[PDB]
């Protein structure tokens, strides 16, 4: 931000954004899939209860 | 949340940042689902009674010594030895630094050991 | 004015096992209690470091220089004084000089004309018999870079069986940025390098842009027939090798573990 | 208001919403730079009495002074100027670790070939740049001073090489090249030419074949202490206050404390856990600092039924309630709007850490 | 590689990577759902053993 100007920081900002996005993107992803096995397992325990 | 992670809180970042849709708003939701989906599972597994009983003074079981497993009343809360025992066999700030918070849950350590007080004295 | 000298004892070179130590800093930023994995050049763990000796016995071979060096030097007196580099070292190429003086060190990267065995001549005899400054060379024409900086004398006096000093360097040739890293320790040994880790703290990375493939040591030195003390120098080659290290809450290397050894 | 902006709904249901987060917005800047030195000498290096062929470019060192991009840039003095990593408005507050020039003279039609990533005759064989490239090339046309009508031919460059040369990889060698089988005997012989040769240059020549004087300026970053800025405007070290700070070209935003960590004679930009940068030493002045990022969170608005009423609350979590700015401070955070009871009722609107609110008489 | 020049072919290279990537993610987190489905089963199999 503080090196380039304004408009040739957008290009370099876009890469950054997508690839940030992406990660967030598979931690939503593995973090649903873990909180389903999680959801099995407290399922299991108050039947078992 | 989506625009501080992402964006280091700059117009710049986040002006580009609005113009790829509402995905923000999914994964804030994904994450909401998932913490509401925790409370309700730690509320259905443990709230099976519904008044919270209280274990007599008399300890007279029938010679079955339950000193073990009853709350530990010189203690300052209301954990066994198993249960204390259980608790003490099993860097967060720089995770909150960049917008990733840790909510607390609802239920409280000492209300599970009421509860699960409640359910021993019930039960013998 | 230099004599080629001949009173040298024929040893050939000795092995010896570089176990540990030659870890120095890679990065000039602090860290606390952090595993940081690096990618640099280092001295590989448990490799074989060559022993000479210096104090009759008389080895001053010229070695080669590539990827850096690693000079371990075990000493009484300090009767090493410097160190040359280059290629040619015959005034065609841009020759570096890091002699040590007793007030203070002195870095002259500048045309060097060197004697066939450049020896350092007799200490009590500049400005003492009439004479001057050095002429282990015979002159300096075009000098490129000079400085001065704060010596290494580190327990310059004394005559022992078991001295405590032992001077590590490193010298390291990227970007055309002549860097150096060193570290003393008072080590009540004899010959082998201790069982010991220890860090190194950098002194100057000053710029030459030269080209370097030549190392030979500096001792101080009538040419034949002399009383010196008895001192020992380990030179080792370095590779470019992945590490591990550990911090500690002081800042300090604690420690630090190889990542192309054994499987482990 | 802000939840209905949020629902896009005019109704909305009893229970706690999330809404935007909040955070303390700076005050002040600080912008203290290394201490004064003397200038630059650019000037020198452009206004150099004569300049090397493009074989033997040379090389020149510039650190430990202040520079002034503003008088190079806004001078008409410069046929082209193009910066390839940076931006010239910008340029002047920045920090340099290093910078080097090099300077030589070009013929006017392959002076495009300076530019990285290119293939050319001075482009191959002589000189050549690095696609990571940040440093900014300028010529300028002068062919009232080179060019000579009794031929200064002098200006010598390399017609091909026998491999391709690296990136700032000077070379002298004057060998004769072989460009056949039979070995390349004696100064000439069959398929053996001198590599070198001279252009023509001459005060009737036009363009595309005019002499150019172009010099590299290149520079390195985030290698070691700053040695070179600009303007300075040293304002103060304020101590626990919400403010941007500049302290080598950093740009940061938090606050600022004394710390107590241990920094050897060169230790600075501190790493203590995360990749966030840590702890720094200021310019100008020996003391060791901290850098700690200023408060913040997300709010939450507790309502009930828009049906029933329009009175709500509002949680801050995770930040005290003596730095917010009928409070009540929770362990979730700083709760305001509702007053705390020491009666017990069941869980209406789940709060959290054991609390619960609700709508009562 | 053998049809461009080195300074302009990471463009072509960073696409390729770009897809490979997302074809590989893809297969991952189907797997990852059937495996779900699987343990599952396998659970149920084993109450009934
Ligand atoms: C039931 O078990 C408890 C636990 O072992 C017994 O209490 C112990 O008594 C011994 C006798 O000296 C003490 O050394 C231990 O410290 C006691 N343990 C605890 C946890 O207090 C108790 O005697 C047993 N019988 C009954 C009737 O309670
Ligand atoms: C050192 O050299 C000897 C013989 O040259 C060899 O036996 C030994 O394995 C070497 N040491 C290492 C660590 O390779
Ligand atoms: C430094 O050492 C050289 C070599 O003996 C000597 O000629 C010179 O006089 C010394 N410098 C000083 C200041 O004594
Ligand atoms: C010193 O530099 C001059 C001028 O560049 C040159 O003529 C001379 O040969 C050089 N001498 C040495 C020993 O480098
Ligand atoms: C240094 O000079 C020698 C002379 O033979 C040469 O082989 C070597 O490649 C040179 N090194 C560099 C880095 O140019
Ligand atoms: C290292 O840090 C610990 C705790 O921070 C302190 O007790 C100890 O004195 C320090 N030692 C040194 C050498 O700094
Ligand atoms: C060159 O020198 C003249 C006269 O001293 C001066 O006005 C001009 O600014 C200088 N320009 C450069 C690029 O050095
Ligand atoms: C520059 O150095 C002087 C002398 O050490 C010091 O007094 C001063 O505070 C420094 N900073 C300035 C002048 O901005
Ligand atoms: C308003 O509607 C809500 C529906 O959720 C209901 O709970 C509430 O009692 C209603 N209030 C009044 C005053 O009708
Ligand atoms: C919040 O402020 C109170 C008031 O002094 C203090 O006791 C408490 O430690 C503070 N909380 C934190 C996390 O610093
Ligand atoms: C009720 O709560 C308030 C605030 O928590 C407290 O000051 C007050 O003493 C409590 N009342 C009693 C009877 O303890």
């Amino acid at each position: 931000l503080s090196r380039l100007d304004p408009p040739e920081a957008e290009v370099q900002i876009d890469r950054l954004i997508t690839g940030r996005l992406q990660s967030l993107q598979t931690y939503v992803t593995q973090q649903l899939i873990r909180a389903a096995e999680i959801r099995a397992s407290a399922n299991l325990a108050a039947t078992k209860m | 949340d989506c625009t501080m992670y992402i964006c280091g809180d700059s117009t710049e970042c986040s002006n580009l940042l609005l113009q790829y849709g509402s995905f923000c708003t999914q994964l804030n939701r994904a994450l909401t689902g998932i913490a509401v989906e925790q409370d309700k599972n730690t509320q259905e597994v443990f709230a099976q009674v519904k008044q919270i009983y209280k274990t007599p003074p008399i300890k007279d079981f029938g010679g079955f010594n339950f000193s073990q497993i009853l709350p530990d009343p010189s203690k300052p809360s209301k954990r066994s030895f198993i249960e204390d025992l259980l608790f003490n066999k099993v860097l967060i700030c720089a995770q909150k630094f960049n917008g990733l918070t840790v909510l607390p849950p609802l239920l409280t350590d000492e209300m599970i050991a009421q509860y699960t007080s409640a359910l021993l004295a019930g039960t013998i | 004015q230099c004599v080629n000298l001949r009173t040298r004892t024929q040893l050939p070179p000795a092995y010896t096992n570089s176990f540990t130590r030659g870890v120095y800093y890679p990065d000039k930023v602090f860290r606390s209690s952090v595993l940081h994995s690096t990618q640099d050049l280092f001295l590989p763990f448990f490799s074989n470091v060559t022993w000479f000796h210096a104090i009759k016995r008389f080895d001053n071979p010229v070695l080669p220089f590539n990827d850096g060096v690693y000079f371990a030097s075990t000493e009484k007196s300090n009767i090493i004084r410097g160190w040359i580099f280059g290629t040619t070292l015959d005034s065609k190429t841009q020759s570096l000089l890091i002699v040590n003086n007793a007030t203070n060190v002195v870095i002259k990267v500048c045309e060097f004309q060197f004697c066939n065995d450049p020896f350092l001549g007799v200490y009590y005899h500049k400005n003492n018999k009439s004479w001057m400054e050095s002429g282990v060379y015979s002159s300096a024409n075009n000098c490129t870079f000079e400085y001065v900086s704060q010596p290494f004398l580190m327990d310059l006096e004394g005559k022992q069986g078991n001295f405590k000093n032992l001077r590590e360097f490193v010298f390291k040739n990227i970007d055309g940025y002549f860097k150096i890293y060193s570290k003393h320790t008072p080590i009540n040994l004899v010959r082998d390098l201790p069982q010991g880790f220890s860090a190194l703290e950098p002194l100057v990375d000053l710029p030459i842009g030269i080209n370097i493939t030549r190392f030979q040591t500096l001792l101080a030195l009538s040419s034949s027939g002399w009383t010196a003390g008895a001192a020992a120098y380990y030179v080792g080659y370095l590779q470019p090798r992945t590490f591990l290290l550990k911090y500690n809450e002081n800042g300090t290397i604690t420690d630090a573990v190889d990542c192309a050894l054994d499987p482990l | 208001s802000e939840t209905k902006c949020t629902l896009k709904s005019f109704t909305v249901e009893k229970g706690i919403y999330q809404t935007s987060n909040f955070r303390v917005q700076p005050t002040e800047s600080i912008v203290r730079f290394p201490n004064i030195t003397n200038l630059c000498p650019f000037g020198e290096v452009f206004n150099a009495t004569r300049f090397a062929s493009v074989y033997a470019w040379n090389r020149k060192r510039i650190s430990n002074c202040v520079a002034d991009y503003s008088v190079l840039y806004n001078s008409a003095s410069f046929s082209t100027f193009k910066c390839y990593g940076v931006s010239p408005t910008k340029l002047n507050d920045l920090c340099f670790t290093n910078v080097y020039a090099d300077s030589f003279v070009i013929r006017g039609d392959e002076v495009r070939q300076i530019a990285p990533g290119q293939t050319g005759k001075i482009a191959d064989y002589n000189y050549k740049l690095p696609d990571d490239f940040t440093g900014c090339v300028i010529a300028w046309n002068s062919n009232n001073l080179d060019s000579k009508v009794g031929g200064n031919y002098n200006y010598r460059y390399r017609l091909f090489r026998k491999s391709n040369l690296k990136p700032f990889e000077r070379d002298i060698s004057t060998e004769i090249y072989q460009a056949g089988s039979k070995p390349c005997n004696g100064v000439e012989g069959f398929n053996c030419y001198f590599p070198l040769q001279s252009y023509g240059f001459q005060p009737t020549n036009g363009v595309g074949y005019q002499p150019y004087r172009v010099v590299v300026l290149s520079f390195e970053l985030l290698h070691a202490p700053a040695t070179v800025c600009g303007p300075k405007k040293s304002t103060n070290l304020v101590k626990n206050k919400c403010v941007n700070f500049n302290f080598n070209g950093l740009t940061g935003t938090g606050v600022l404390t004394e710390s107590n960590k241990k920094f050897l004679p060169f230790q600075q930009f501190g790493r203590d856990i995360a990749d966030t940068t840590d702890a720094v030493r200021d310019p100008q002045t020996l003391e060791i600092l901290d850098i700690t990022p200023c408060s913040f969170g997300g709010v939450s608005v507790i309502t009930p039924g828009t049906n029933t009423s329009n009175q709500v609350a509002v949680l801050y979590q995770g930040v005290n309630c003596t730095e917010v700015p009928n409070v009540f401070q929770t362990r979730a955070g700083c709760l305001i709007g509702a007053e705390h009871v020491n009666n017990s009722y069941e869980c209406d609107i789940p709060i959290g850490a054991g609390i619960c609110a609700s709508y009562q008489t």
